[PDB]
């Protein structure tokens, strides 16, 4: 297991496999690599270097999870296909529709039961079979992987950095397009971007994309409960006809 | 005043609330 | 080989829709170049592109996102001597968030929550005078410029806190190191007291000014995304709100234990 | 639970006022 690996060599879990720690990591993989040889200070120094070239992105003299990940899972075919598509995720509704679909119980956040759900699905989507273990192996990796904060729970910008969301959509828009045609193509533009079911209303998703993607332009990428205040505030002040959705006309009327 | 000076403007009045 | 110049050329380029990141097809076409470069007989495959890409990105995308930024390009191409960036690289690690906050609140001097043009204007002069280079007027509006080009990720003409903290290479939140397991009372007393002296720099026995700031950024980034230099003005009020019960703007060590239970 | 866990709930109760 990629974790039980991390947990051995980070002795005491302090986030880094560092000075002996590190020495013995170098010294455990001699052995994997030639069992049938001898360990000596040469050797360990020699492929220390040569690891830490390849995989010290940091270039702190130290192993963090991350550089571990890259040195073991990319050589895995089927972890590998966690990050392919064909399409690039550049509309932020279909990154929404994931997190509300697997976001299950609505906490804001996404718990290693839910993202074993996610995992599992996406297996399912490229009619591959994993074994169990393995299903739970990756769930655990990509927790401690991409867990940045530690409190054992992905939050939207994790799950964002995983599907490797494209945020550029409203940073096309220019400061510059000021007479009123250019404003109308502009808006008709961004309402037609969000309103992916073409019913003249943002719903659901359509909601959530638009307040991520606007909340983004003035501030750093937002959480899971950013988003469902900043949602609810958007409603409260533009859902004039409280139908819970943002017609086209609500929106026109609360931008100018 | 391009149609983003409002959206920028409504984040940001959003953001203070 | 390559300068400063025909680095940003590189990073134009491939950066083709101008959002401070080298991702999805921009990334596979900059790794496809790179097959041609390096191996002109060779024929380009997915599986060559997916090769080389896991290589260079193993050991060049230090923020492990699958994307690079223009730091990271500048490791993997650009020689050190040509390296404009490592002016905000010290011999020391910047490993404490309070000698950071130090810098974010005598830049953003006014706290509104953001650095503007003419504020790392002044932050480009001093560290000029740090490294007593003397810069002509217009050379430090041009720097400031690309500075601010680079380094302004929703396009907004400000920097935001976590945009200072990229530029100064902040290290990892020192609060990530104590664990919930430590659950015996010496255990809570002696992380209680290596986290107080981590942040009472001063040794006063309170946090005042800039060590306020440095616990609140990293104690509320324990439980959420980086958080906005209008956030930290907003949680650093909070904190005082419900801690400060001697109303003196600082946090004595008696003050914070109590609000922790 | 350690000092971390009071961090983390003074953290996520002030985030959630
Ligand atoms: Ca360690
Ligand atoms: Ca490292
Ligand atoms: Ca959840
Ligand atoms: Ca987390
Ligand atoms: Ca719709
Ligand atoms: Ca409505
Ligand atoms: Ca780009
Ligand atoms: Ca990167
Ligand atoms: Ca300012
Ligand atoms: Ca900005
Ligand atoms: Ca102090
Ligand atoms: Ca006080
Ligand atoms: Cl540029």
């Amino acid at each position: 297991g990629f974790l039980q690996i991390w947990q051995h060599f980070d002795a005491d879990d302090n986030g880094y496999i560092e000075g002996k720690e590190l020495d013995d990591f170098f010294r455990h993989m001699l052995k994997k690599l030639q069992p049938k040889d001898k360990i000596t200070d040469e050797r360990v120094q020699q492929i220390k270097k040569s690891f830490m070239s390849a995989y010290d992105a940091t270039f702190d003299g130290r192993l963090q999870i991350e550089e571990l990940a890259n040195m073991i899972l990319p050589q895995e075919e089927n972890f590998l296909l966690i990050f392919r598509r064909e399409a690039p995720l550049d509309n932020s509704v279909e990154f929404m529709k994931i997190w509300r679909k697997y976001d299950a119980d609505s906490s804001g956040y996404i718990s290693a039961a839910e993202l074993k759900n996610f995992l599992k699905d996406l297996f399912l989507q490229h009619k591959k079979k994993i074994p169990p273990n393995k299903l739970d192996e990756y769930t655990d990796a990509m927790m401690k992987i991409f867990d940045k904060n530690k409190d054992g729970r992905l939050d939207l910008n994790d799950l964002a950095r995983i599907l490797a969301l494209q945020e550029n959509f409203l940073l096309q828009f220019k400061m510059d397009a000021s007479s009123q045609v250019e404003r109308k193509r502009d808006f008709e533009k961004i309402f037609a971007h969000y309103d992916v079911s073409r019913t003249g209303a943002l719903e659901g998703p359509e909601v959530d994309g638009f307040v991520k993607d606007m909340m983004e332009l003035v501030r750093p990428s937002i959480s899971g409960g950013d988003l469902d205040k900043f949602r609810e505030c958007l409603l409260t002040h533009c859902d004039m006809n409280k139908d819970g959705k943002i017609q086209k006309s609500e929106l026109a009327l609360c931008l100018g | 005043s391009g149609i983003i000076g409002n959206l920028r403007h409504m984040a940001l009045d959003m953001g203070n609330e």
